[PDB]
């Protein structure tokens, strides 16, 4: 319905009315069709509904595990936690791989190939850059293949998930560093209001001296 | 402008302009374009089958009131 | 009021227009009240003019002891700096404009000469000194409104001079500025022939409070553009032309001070320091952006 | 009559074409008609060819803007 | 980037003189498709070798670099090479280029979120406006 | 209130800032002529850069009162442009500014009036008689679509900046301050940065509220902040590191030569006065 970065736009009121009316096993079908929603793998205001709250910790408590994985966890979590979460499709298993990998490139300028080969259990170049190119092909990834650094060049990242909340701490760390660079640059500003304002005064007075030298 | 000459397009558009008896047709071009949007560099000023130098005075070619400063000029301006 | 000077009293303005104080003293006009239309298309049409010299009619008025430039700008033309009375040919512009400008209450009339020497000024050269002198004996109050486009590019300040040239018979009195300026070979001789036949007007600027608020708010989102210049890449070649020109000027300062254009060595030291300052401040802004955005470490 | 009129016209035509660049196709040919009202009745078509003749000599070029409405060159 | 029997059905769309095909056996449209294919790969990618990109394209690395040099025997190619190291290269566009890339990248990203919330919080738009007038 | 909520056009022109001042100046002109804040018209032009609009240059016009409506005296404006298109050919009539409250059917009407010289023109609204803290410029543009069986145009707003001309910027810096030239330079930096600073600070404020309380919990808030913190210092790369060694070494040896220029001019004057008093120059 609404439109910015998100999965298939049906999903919002789609799963609103689904969890509203589909519950238990109908809630499981709800979840199964939730599973393919990439840009919203996390449902903060969609788990706002008590229907998803019973989705969570109901029969599908493992699915709330998976949802928080999207919010918090990674696919390599599943590589360890192969049984904790609900089932996933190979497409969706690679989707959780893309979870952790978009989070990684979110971290670094460019994540190494071997990094995701190992954490995401990726064996070889072929499948590696297959899922890589499909991630970039989602257009989440700008930049290019950082082969020489054995990385992936990254110029732009679309938001992966809703990623339940460091939100407060996130925005306040943002406020912190914003103000920090601001104050660095503002100390510069007033050093400028010193120096070549001092340059104005200095040369003005020096020229006064030179003019008074005559008579 | 003391000299009130005519700048004429290929179709005969003779324009009344105030210039001087030493007024540069270099700036007479400026005048024709500042007056008619038709810019002067395809307002090729030709005098009697032979071009008028874009860098000259109108009166250099004994140009006067009913004299003609050729455009060949453009249509989109007009 | 801040709008008290934007008031174009066509009564008062055209009154002092017909006042002819210059025929009593050709040094009456000491001020030049300007609205920023001069700066507007003077600047961006000397720059958009590339290197093509231009000419025409300025909007304006007169106030007290003040010429007033409501307008000055360029053409998409050439030939100025060498035309026999260039400017005239663009007056057709406000041969029409001002006329039905009165239809909107722009009851102003024509006052001056818009122009630009793209890259090397806005003035009247040797043949245009014929222009300037003849026309000030033709058209006084007349001005040599002088600002250089590429000088105002690598300079950061608008050296505006309203140069009412000293008419034939009227010599520079106590106040003749006569802004000496480095001229190409075409007109430097005739500038030496006529460098001291003009004075400058005290060119002030007038506006509204809305004008100031608009410029501040301009900056208030242009600062992002400020940190996105990349102009060291822009005219590094311009710096190179200055390289050659400066080694040349030191050659000529050499040739002057050899045995015996005044003291080309000192003038050359001056201009060298100047242009180096120019390139250095360009590098300043660029290193500014660089160190800022490149010292942002995660 | 046909060869001497054609020669007289080539010169009158190039000279116009240098003076003002019309230059259009259609309007141009019409204006050409206007200049030589006295001479004789020309072909409305061949208007095309007319400009064509001047296109070759490096006298006037063909602009991008229209099949008509070209530009003057040289 | 679609593959062989992903559109071998397009064989049915083709024409007999066209379904009569080329010397190397990649038909006229096949290699056309490879121009198309690799062009996608090309416009995409930074730098790759030819055992890499040939196994990618299921084809000889010989052919890969070979007909690369042919792909520029068109002159529709842009990039550069090492024959010996057997590599082609993306470019990192690195600099001032990438600088303003993500400069105005963040500009649009920030203004996207700004006006998203200004429309989701036009009331809070007014409130933030109030506090910023205080600012 | 017949407006139509649409999309972009064909804007790109060049700018100088006193024509913004001539937005001011037409309002002052018609106001002094009528003794009242006059809802005026003015010939908007601007930059069009990809998907960005920049509504910049618009001076005095003719705004007649047709019984309630602002009116571009259309053929009057035709006269006017031919009165300046001779020499102002570097600028094209993008739209019209005015002065009043929000956009009204008279503003819609003269915007349509601007929609008759071209197909998709722009709309600007200024007012010194309105009551905002922002730079008073509203900017509208057009789609053509089908709704409720009616085929209609569509006019909606997009955001701008202002010109980037060198001497223009210098004049902006002065006429803002009107007194130190990079100071007269960096204050354009300061102004734009403070403007977007208010922007992303309002962002910061309603953001902080999100995590605080009573303000909507969305997952698309900070998330972008994560993107930002991975947008940190671009090009660590050593590429630009060498590049900037290059740049600063160039300018610095330039300055070194200028240590040359300065002290050599000093030296020549010294040799002069040495040839002045020690010698017969
Ligand atoms: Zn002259």
């Amino acid at each position: 319905m609404a439109g910015e970065q998100k999965p298939s736009s049906n999903l919002l009121e789609q799963f609103i009315l689904l969890a509203k009316g589909t519950s238990g096993s109908a809630l499981t079908a709800l979840i199964s069709q939730v599973l393919e929603a990439p840009g919203v793998y996390v449902f903060g205001e969609l788990l706002e509904l008590a229907n998803v709250q019973e989705l969570a910790e109901g029969a599908n408590a493992a699915y709330l595990q998976l949802l928080n994985l999207f919010a918090y966890g990674t696919y390599p979590d599943y590589i360890a936690n192969k049984e904790s979460l609900p089932e996933l499709s190979t497409a969706q298993q690679n989707k959780l791989k893309h979870l952790t990998i978009v989070s990684l490139a979110s971290r670094m300028k460019c994540i190494p190939y071997s990094v995701l080969l190992k954490d995401l259990e990726m064996r070889n170049l072929r499948e590696l850059e297959d899922l890589i190119i499909e991630a970039v092909y989602t257009d989440i990834i700008q930049g290019k293949l950082d082969q020489r650094n054995q990385l992936l060049e990254v110029d732009f990242c679309i938001g992966r998930d809703i990623r339940k909340k460091d939100l407060s701490a996130i925005a306040r760390t943002l406020q912190e560093w914003c103000v920090g660079c601001e104050v660095v640059l503002s100390g510069i500003e007033e050093q400028v209001s010193r120096a070549n304002q001092h340059k104005e005064q200095q040369l003005g007075l020096k020229q006064q001296i030179e003019s008074e030298v005559a008579n | 402008g003391s000299m009130l000459i005519k700048v004429k397009t290929l179709t005969g558009k003779e324009i009344e302009i105030d210039i001087e008896p030493t007024d540069k047709v270099e700036r007479i071009k400026e005048r024709v374009e500042e007056k008619e949007g038709i810019p002067p560099q395809q307002q090729r000023l030709i005098y009697s089958g032979k071009q008028m130098n874009d860098e000259k005075t109108a009166a250099d070619y004994k140009i006067m009131g009913g004299s003609v400063l050729h455009l060949v000029l453009a249509l989109r301006g007009g | 009021s801040i709008d008290e000077i934007y008031k174009y009293d066509k009564k008062q303005q055209q009154e002092i227009l017909a006042a002819k104080p210059w025929t009593k003293d050709h040094h009456y006009f000491k001020y030049c009240k300007i609205s920023a239309l001069a700066l507007l298309k003077m600047v961006m049409h000397a720059r958009s003019g590339g290197n093509l010299e231009v000419m025409g009619l300025m909007l304006g008025k007169v106030d007290g002891e003040t010429m007033i430039i409501m307008d000055s700008f360029a053409l998409p033309v050439e030939g100025t700096e060498t035309r026999v009375n260039a400017q005239a040919a663009a007056y057709e512009y406000m041969a029409a404009y001002i006329e039905n400008a009165k239809q909107v209450g722009r009851l102003e009339n024509a006052i001056g000469w818009y122009h630009s020497h793209p890259g090397y000024g806005c003035w009247l050269s040797g043949i245009d000194v014929s222009t300037q002198m003849l026309n000030q004996q033709f058209q006084e109050p007349f001005v040599a409104v002088v600002i250089d486009p590429t000088r105002t590019i690598s300079a950061g300040k608008v050296n505006l001079g309203a140069f009412r040239t000293y008419p034939k018979g009227y010599k520079p009195p106590d106040e003749g500025p006569s802004e000496y300026q480095t001229i190409p070979l075409n007109k430097i001789e005739d500038f030496g022939v006529h460098c001291k036949q003009y004075y400058a007007l005290e060119v002030s600027y007038f506006k509204s409070s809305l004008d100031r608020k608009l410029l501040e708010l301009l900056w208030n989102k242009y600062w992002v553009n400020t940190l996105s210049s990349s102009s060291l890449l822009t005219n590094a070649d311009y710096t190179t032309g200055q390289v050659f020109d400066l080694s040349e000027k030191l050659e000529q300062s050499e040739a002057q001070l050899g045995r015996g254009s005044e003291d080309k060595l000192a003038k050359a030291t001056r201009d060298s320091c100047k242009t180096t300052i120019e390139a250095i401040h360009g590098l300043m802004s660029q290193v500014i952006k660089d160190k800022l955005f490149n010292q942002i470490n995660i | 009559v046909d060869e001497d009129r054609k020669m007289y016209l080539q010169a009158a035509i190039v000279r116009i074409m240098k003076a003002r660049k019309v230059l259009r196709h259609n309007a141009l040919i019409q204006e050409v008609i206007s200049q030589s009202r006295a001479r004789f009745n020309p072909s409305i078509s061949m208007i095309k060819k007319c400009i064509e003749v001047l296109i070759d000599k490096q006298y006037i070029e063909r602009s991008q803007a229209s099949a008509d409405e070209y530009s003057y060159v040289a | 980037i679609i593959r062989g029997n992903q559109l071998q059905e397009f064989a049915a769309m083709l024409m007999p003189h066209q379904k009569a095909t080329t010397a190397d056996g990649s038909s006229i449209l096949d290699r056309a498709v490879i121009e198309h294919n690799l062009l996608s790969a090309s416009k995409l990618y930074n730098n790759i070798t030819f055992e890499e990109l040939g196994a990618l394209l299921e084809i000889p690395a010989a052919k890969a670099e070979k007909i690369a040099s042919q792909m520029i025997t068109e002159g529709r190619m842009n990039g550069f090479i090492d024959q010996i190291d057997g590599i082609v290269h993306f470019e990192t566009r690195e600099a001032l280029p990438t600088w303003d890339k993500q400069i105005q990248s963040l500009c649009f990203q920030v203004n996207n979120l700004l006006e998203k919330i200004s429309q989701t919080a036009p009331e809070w738009t007014a409130q933030a406006m109030e506090a910023q007038m205080a600012q | 209130s017949v407006m139509a909520c649409g999309v972009t056009g064909s804007v790109s022109v060049a700018l100088h800032p006193l024509v913004i001042l001539n937005i001011s100046d037409h309002w002052i002109r018609m106001r002094s002529q009528e003794g009242r804040p006059v809802q005026v018209i003015g010939a908007l032009i601007g930059k069009q850069e990809g998907r960005n609009i920049e509504v910049m240059n618009s001076f005095e016009l003719l705004s007649h009162t047709v019984e309630e409506k602002i009116i571009i005296d259309k053929e009057y404006y035709y006269t006017k442009e031919e009165q300046f298109k001779q020499v102002f050919k570097e600028l094209e009539f993008l739209g019209w500014y005015t002065t009043g409250g929000p956009p009204d059917p008279s503003d819609i009407h003269v915007h349509k009036q601007v929609c008759e010289i071209i197909e998709s023109p722009l709309f600007l609204k200024l007012n010194p008689m309105t009551k905002h803290t922002d730079l008073p410029v509203s900017v509208f543009e057009s789609v053509i679509d089908i709704i409720n069986g009616e085929a209609t145009m569509l006019f909606a707003e997009l955001t701008y900046t202002l010109a980037t001309e060198e001497a223009e910027r210098i004049g902006v810096d002065h006429v803002a301050r009107m007194t130190s030239t990079v100071a007269e330079h960096l204050i354009a930096q300061h102004s734009a940065i403070k403007m977007l600073h208010s922007r992303v600070k309002l962002i910061l404020e309603y953001v902080k509220a999100s995590e605080a309380g009573e303000v909507p919990f969305n997952h698309e808030i900070l998330r972008e902040a994560y993107a930002l913190c991975h947008c940190l210092p671009v090009l660590s790369t050593d590429k630009f590191k060498t590049d900037f060694y290059d740049q600063c070494n160039d300018v610095g040896l330039m300055a070194y030569l200028g240590t040359i220029t300065k002290t050599c001019n000093t030296m020549n004057q010294f040799v002069n006065k040495f040839n002045v008093l020690y010698d017969r120059q």
